[PDB]
């Protein structure tokens, strides 16, 4: 029973973040200084996402941010090198704290920060390595990253797979889909529910498996490669600790597909160029694990590709084209309903849906250049209507007054990605048939 | 096997289509002139197919599967009403009025239907005496249907099965030079000769670089 | 196979999404265009060359009766237009059996009002942005 | 064809027709001649006219034509003084349909995007009589009106 | 609710103030624009941009019968305009099923006067400073 | 074709704005309501005997203006009067500018350079005022989208 | 006669293409595209008394270019612009590209040698940019079968 | 724009007839009111510092 989405929603990108700062299950943001106001530590995962997503060329005008019960966060040093002033960021029921240990082993590290214990409620459990924090019945805690080398992970007693059906019900109007879990679980779960509602998922690992010979492996790539999903995956060392997530949809949120434009080269602030070889990057095209190379002094997406090995942006222009032809067709019949004048089931009726479907979604992609039109062979390539007749619908249609079988076909107008040539140098140059062929 | 509706059964239908608008609308009987009988009781109309004017060339040529040949000619069939008693000059308007309401025409005129409806005349009102008593109300009109007729040819032409072709080429070096040239149904020009290798399609390969330069 | 008879009352106009209705007897429309498909130059000693056409407008006609009430749609349009400077509204024609046609186009000239013993007619001018005739209704093409 | 059409509120459709009905006068007696021509200027004099032809009503004169007088034989005795006319009136007619054809209530269409990288891609879009595409979503934030207050320059410059 | 049957005797002139009378048969009047609504500008390559019209003069012709009282008062104030300079009258039309208008206008041009064996006809040319068909009188619009 | 619609919304006359020392112009004539052109072309050229060729920047940017108006209109009062004012007391210049409805802009200083030809016959006349612009760089504001 | 048919497909103006700096230009007016000449001719003659003749090859070959585009054109601004740009910069080449669909091509760098006359009416008007061509060899590239 | 509406004879009630009287005719206007006041919001800078380039 999926709802319609309409244009505002197109843009809008959802991430399902943990967190008790709202009671509602959903919230929209037009800046970070929102959700500061709402109790977000600074540096916390959301507000990180939310200041990629608004930091993009393409930036969407408005954020929305889900919720996932939250039980415990972590501060963890675990496998980290520490010679700087470690320093944690910490929200306490709407009172921001900042915390500060000096300097030694991540060990000695994790033990000191047990200091922070004074001025409360919450409470901090140092374990060696990381440091659990727990808070109280009716405390709220919000920990960000401050400008030491470590990683905030939160834990929940929920899951995915049954978190989202809350927050769809509660509101539809969002199209990318992100969340902060990155267990395989977790995210096969995303991209099966997105499949399913007609959403976009995104996500960025860190498994160095991207990387693995293509031989073999198993990871999440793969996975999602042999079930033949449309997530849009990439592969990036940050993406724990920064969730490049919002980078990546900072760069495609506000441009419409009618212009046919593709993913390939554009740059993403936040993002941190790919380090491995060439052979690593060869290993990582097999898997459709896009990759950020950095190439003459700038940074530069490469090729956007889905799970399946389709493009992105062929999938992002057929959801387009849904949604617009669907908002455009009812505009037109609650408008023909305002009055008293409603669509009847008549051949002196059905034909303006093609002037109708032509105004709003097909011309507009036909000017823009996103739709391929001219002549082949004996083929051409203009967009065709084709509607039914009275005499052709079943009666059993007639009686549940509804209306099959309406038809719509289009060409896509890709864009260009690489370039080859074969120049020459020679120190001289050397049949005269000079007839017509 | 590819059948169709000949002109009997267009012009046939066409008169019953008209016959139940008139009885649907007015509400008065209906009585055609094919055959005669004692003159009803109440109001009631005569329908009658008064002329028929052909158009001169056909417009369409549909061939058979085996090249029987299919003709089809645009008509017009004119039927001339009339109304006996009551109120006939109402009656038939009616029935004009008729042709211009959507639904009602969908029952006997669908679209697609080899008959259509064209104009319509004036409406004279008449009073007839009868028995030298009493002045009897009627009423007359000319109603102007399009229509397509389709007929069937009586057989065909042979194939062309051999085509032989002599040539002369005059030239002055000598005399003319005499050769013929031949076509038949199944014989290719060239047999099954492959032709040239085509330009293959280079497989999809990984490239490390937006644009390389190799000399 | 019934091949279809010419009807006069299912050539449909639709514009700006609704259909209009209330002409004139004869003739419902006419489409004409404004130019010639090619422009063939010719030399002294008999070279030919041509230049295809890329100006494509066209002009319909639309008769209606003066008791219409699609007259009143249609002045209400042509003044608002004046003003706001949009002008462009989509139009739709349809064929019983013969060409269709589906492009945007705007009205163009006032028609010539006249008022006398008896119901008249008025004659709108509507400019086509595109005329290409279709062959959709055509049985068999 | 029809003028206009009316569509009641269940959908039912009623059509107008523009007619000319034609009325033949003939005065018997007296002066018939003198009689048919006051009642062709009749329709001349507004207060007259409006009694029986008030504005708004469905019929309305156009014309009228010559006016000729007659003397017929009776009984081979006599000659009997007669007019004759003919005056053109114009009328709409209005007619009420015999039924309505089924809303439409469900829309399906099949979208197939022809593409180079792949297999065409089919998607499916569908509307319904009270969904709206989106929900009840509020929307973006409205740009608020300023209170009304009070200000001391007519001209304000602040850095 | 009865729709209006056109009655051609509830078509009003009235011209500074007064209703004209004393029309001729047939046309009472006739209502004429000058210039086209848009002017279409059309590129090498097919580029199209429209202008808006800023002149929407018009022109309305009067039947009226020689005997016409009406004459006298036209007559009169065409040669009094022509000393003082003064030349706009209101105009206003009204429709029994139409179209009305309602602007300022002048007497334009002098009509041709001919004499003969039966009542003739003249046929004034009112120019009209606005040409703006309105809907008021449509029965639904 | 409907794909190469280069205005979406028709080009109306009536919002070109002109405002010469900061009140609106009216009254003008039939054809044309401005033009606007330079004198000197952008740059020169010194081309060598050999091919060798260099340029240089100008630095006259001067241009003139020219403004209809019907000889009925009353602006020519203003303009009548401002000559006469700026020959004695020798205060020419004035504040000149130009809105660019669907076009150039222009915002810029300017004087009276010469006074048109008057002439009286049995069709109102016409008049073109030389408004001698001191900078005569056409503003590409108006458009939207110029990156 | 047909056995003299000079173009074989129609010539379509659209396949001219034009690129400044990289981009494509469009918005052009109704009749002419653009126009390329040269200023000097090719070779000198200097003849002498008795007849005696002889001939000097030219080493000027700067040309200059038209390009007509409609007044609400968008491309006015980035003309508009870029002669800004130049004027205190002093950056004024810029490479100029045309494809000789059926005809001759041209490839050389070209700068803005004056702006036109913008006019306002009540129709929509006309630009003609000069755009001086360093170089203006005409190329029959396009053209097959030049042996 | 202005807009004026007058009653038709069959509308007018016969007590109205009777007293020689007209009702309900009906104008509407709108004014156009001037300015006064006006805010400003001048910034000084130093030196000067997304690229989208795409039709809304």
């Amino acid at each position: 029973g999926t709802q319609p989405i309409d244009t505002v929603g197109f843009e809008t990108p959802m991430f399902l973040a943990m967190h008790g700062n709202f009671p509602e299950r959903i919230r929209f943001y037009v800046s970070t200084a929102g959700m500061v106001a709402d109790g977000f530590a600074v540096g916390s995962p959301a507000y990180q996402f939310a200041t990629n997503a608004f930091a993009g060329n393409f930036a969407p005008q408005r954020v929305a941010i889900g919720r996932m019960s939250i039980d415990s966060s972590k501060v963890d040093f675990t496998g980290t090198t520490n010679t700087e002033q470690v320093v944690v960021n910490i929200t306490l029921n709407k009172v921001v704290k900042a915390v500060k240990i000096n300097v030694n082993t991540p060990a000695q590290i994790a033990t000191a920060l047990a200091d922070a214990v004074t001025a409360d409620k919450a409470t901090a459990v140092a374990t060696g390595t990381y440091v659990t924090v727990t808070a109280v019945s009716p405390n709220v805690v919000s920990v960000g990253k401050g400008a030491g080398v470590y990683k905030i992970v939160n834990e929940s007693s929920e899951t995915v797979a049954t978190v989202l059906p809350s927050v769809i019900a509660e509101n539809h109007n969002w199209y990318f889909l992100a969340t902060e879990a990155r267990s395989d679980a977790d995210i096969v779960a995303a991209a099966e529910f997105a499949k399913a509602n007609y959403k976009l998922h995104i996500y960025n690992s860190t498994d160095v498996d991207a990387y693995a010979p293509e031989n073999s492996a198993a990871s999440v790539f793969d996975t999602l490669k042999s079930l033949s999903y449309d997530s849009l995956g990439t592969s990036d060392a940050g993406a724990d600790v920064d969730f490049t997530e919002g980078s990546v949809i900072g760069a495609m949120a506000a441009n419409d597909p009618s212009y046919g434009d593709s993913l390939h080269l554009k740059t993403m602030p936040g993002m941190v160029p790919f380090a491995g070889s060439d052979t690593q990057r060869s290993n990582a095209w097999s898997r459709n694990a896009n990759i950020y190379r950095g190439l003459y002094g700038g940074g530069s997406y490469i090729e956007g590709k889905t799970s399946s090995g389709q493009y992105v942006d062929v999938i992002r222009f057929s959801h387009w084209v849904k949604f617009r032809m669907e908002e455009s067709v009812f505009a037109y019949m609650k408008r023909r309903s305002d009055m008293g004048l409603s669509m009847k089931m008549s051949d002196e009726d059905l034909p303006v849906l093609k002037s109708v479907l032509m105004n709003n979604p097909i011309n507009i992609g036909i000017r823009n250049g996103g739709i391929l039109t001219g002549y082949d062979n004996k083929v051409s390539y203009d967009p065709t209507i084709i509607i039914p007749k009275r005499a052709n619908i079943p009666t059993n249609d007639l009686a549940a007054r509804i209306l099959r079988d309406v038809k719509v076909e289009l060409v896509y107008n890709n864009s260009l990605h690489y370039v080859k040539i074969r120049a020459s140098v020679v120190l001289d140059r050397p049949s005269t048939n000079a007839q017509t062929p | 096997p590819l059948d169709f509706t000949n002109s009997d059964v267009v012009m046939g239908a066409l008169t019953k289509a008209v016959g139940r608008l008139c009885l649907d609308v007015t509400g008065y009987d209906v009585v055609e002139a094919d055959e005669t009988i004692p003159k009803p009781e109440g109001p009631y109309i005569l329908v009658d197919l008064s002329l028929l004017t052909p158009l001169d060339w056909a417009t369409n040529e549909v061939v058979d599967e085996d090249g029987v040949v299919h003709t089809a000619h645009n008509y017009t069939a004119s039927y001339t009403l009339t109304a006996y008693r009551g109120k006939p000059h109402w009656a038939l308007s009616r029935v004009h009025q008729a042709f211009g309401l959507p639904f009602l025409r969908e029952k006997y005129f669908p679209t697609g239907s080899p008959y259509a409806y064209s104009s319509t005349s004036n409406i004279a009102r008449m009073r007839v005496p009868l028995n030298q008593q009493m002045f009897e109300n009627r009423a007359r009109t000319i109603v102007t249907f399009n229509a397509t007729f389709v007929e069937k040819d009586l057989g065909t032409f042979e194939d062309i099965e051999h085509i032989i072709i002599g040539i002369d080429v005059d030239n002055p070096s000598g005399p003319p030079i005499g050769i013929g040239a031949d076509y038949d149904k199944g014989v290719k020009p060239g047999g099954d000769d492959p032709g040239l290798p085509p330009k293959p399609n280079p497989p999809i390969v990984y490239h490390d670089a937006i644009a390389q330069v190799c000399m | 196979l019934t091949l279809q008879a010419y009807d006069p009352a299912k050539v449909l106009v639709f514009i700006g999404g609704q259909r209009v209705s209330g002409f004139a007897a004869d003739t419902k429309i006419v489409i004409t265009r404004n130019n010639d498909n090619i422009s063939v130059h010719a030399g002294v000693d008999g070279e030919i060359s041509n230049a295809l056409s890329r100006d494509n407008t066209g002009v319909m006609t639309l008769s209606l009766q003066n008791t219409a009430k699609w007259n009143g749609y249609l002045a209400q349009w042509q003044r608002q237009a004046n003003v706001t400077g949009l002008i462009y509204l989509p139009v739709q024609v349809e064929g019983s059996q013969g060409l269709s046609l589906n492009t945007i186009g705007w009205i163009q000239k006032q028609p010539d009002l006249s008022y006398g013993t008896e119901v008249g007619q008025m004659d709108w001018e509507i400019g086509v942005l595109d005329a290409w005739l279709s062959p959709d209704q055509i049985q068999g093409i």
